């Protein structure tokens, strides 16, 4: 009856679901396990370009704490 | 014109600060409380001489008060400050509202093994006096001697000598 639209409704359901999943798990992967830095601001691209100055490896996202000073 | 008078490399070379933005962010207030003076010095010497070589020296003391601020930190709470700078350090705005569990521990522990007060909403935006032997720059600018202006108009004004003398107009 009515519910047989709830097959393409569902399939439509998943297609709607893959472009976020996809980008939250690829913003993810290429951060090292976080979230993308957001840089709206000139200040929070500063400190992005410090973290990737400071890392040493030329990588934004490799964070170093109190490690790496004495 | 002139050579331009930059610094050496060996002038320039001194112990940095190598921690991320979410390290440098997660202990924001209690630097801003506890590193207040040499920092208040630097920006005051910036602003008043509007040069950066002539602030490398006060500059340095901000990256002597610095590290000083966080082997504080990493000889006694390394640990709760580690767990709260990698919960700040997740967030993508990086944002303090989301890390509050961490912030009341790190905050917690610094205020029982070290006796800081954290910073409450709206004192670290405020404009302080700052106590500096070094002199005031008399032309920070680099500025030359202003020209001298016109003569102003002084006396009494008298009446037009015979009128107007347009060609044969008597008043
Ligand atoms: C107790 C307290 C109270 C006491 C009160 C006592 C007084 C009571 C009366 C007060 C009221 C004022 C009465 C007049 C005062 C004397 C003015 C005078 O004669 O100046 C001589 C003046 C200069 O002569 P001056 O020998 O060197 O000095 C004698 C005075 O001491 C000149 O003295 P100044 O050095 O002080 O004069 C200053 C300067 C002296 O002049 C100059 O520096 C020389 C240059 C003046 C202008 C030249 C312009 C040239 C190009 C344009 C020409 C336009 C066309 C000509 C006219 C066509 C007709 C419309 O004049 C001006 O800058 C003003 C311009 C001229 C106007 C004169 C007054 C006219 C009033 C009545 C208007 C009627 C129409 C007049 C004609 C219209 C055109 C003006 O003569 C001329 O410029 C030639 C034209 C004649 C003047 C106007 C005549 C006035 C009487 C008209 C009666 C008839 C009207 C008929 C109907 C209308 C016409 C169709």
């Amino acid at each position: 009856m009515w519910f047989e639209v709830l097959p393409g409704i569902a399939v439509m359901g998943v297609c709607l679901f893959i472009p976020g999943m996809a980008t939250a798990r690829i913003h993810r992967f290429s951060n090292g396990g976080r979230e993308k830095r957001v840089a709206h601001y000139s200040y929070q691209w500063y400190l992005m370009e410090r973290d990737r100055r400071v890392s040493g490896v030329n990588r934004y996202y490799v964070s170093k704490g109190l490690e790496n000073i004495d | 014109p002139g050579i331009v008078e930059l610094p050496s490399l060996e002038d320039l070379k001194v112990q940095e600060v190598k921690v991320s933005s979410s390290v440098l962010k997660a202990a924001a207030h209690h630097y801003g409380a506890q590193c207040d003076k040499p920092n208040k010095e630097f920006m005051l010497c910036r602003w008043e001489e509007k040069d950066p070589r002539r602030c490398l020296e006060e500059g340095k003391l901000v990256n002597q008060c610095a590290l000083e601020f966080f082997r504080q930190i990493k000889r006694h709470c390394a640990e709760p400050f580690t767990e709260y700078w990698t919960c700040i350090d997740y967030s993508g705005l990086q944002l303090f509202r989301r890390c509050r569990k961490e912030q009341a521990q790190f905050d917690k522990c610094v205020l029982d093994k070290l006796g800081w007060v954290r910073p409450d909403l709206g004192e670290l935006s405020k404009v302080t006096k700052v106590k500096t032997d070094r002199p005031l720059p008399e032309n920070p600018y680099h500025s030359r001697a202003r020209p001298e202006p016109n003569p102003e108009v002084e006396g009494d004004l008298k009446p037009a000598r015979h009128g107007s003398r347009l060609f044969f107009w008597t008043m």
